[PDB]
């Protein structure tokens, strides 16, 4: 994480962007029309969309 | 006049057949529609995985 150097009595803002992939397992129940991942976040689009 | 074996003579039936025949053993196997696993994973979410 990049937190911002020192300087004396100042607010510093630092920024980090971290890039990530992760393969998760991703579950539909009927009628299919949304579905969930492994991290508990939902896609609210069918699986089968195409 | 001679000797007979028994065989030798048709032989009648004095005798009312009853046929009994035991219930044969039976094995009931572990058989469930749904496992405890299976219910468990039937939820779209855990929260415990999560």
């Amino acid at each position: 994480k990049y937190n911002p150097s020192r300087v004396e009595a100042f607010h510093r803002y630092g920024t980090t962007v971290n890039c990530i992939v992760e393969e998760v397992d991703a579950r539909s129940v009927y009628p299919y029309d949304e579905f969930v991942l492994a991290t508990g976040d939902f896609v609210y689009m069918s699986p089968f969309y195409g | 006049s001679h000797q007979l074996s028994r065989a030798d003579i048709t032989t009648v039936s004095t005798f009312i057949d009853l046929n009994i025949t035991m219930l044969e053993d039976h094995e009931f196997v572990p058989l469930e529609v749904y496992t405890r696993h299976e219910i468990k994973d039937s939820g779209l979410l855990d929260y415990t995985e999560v």
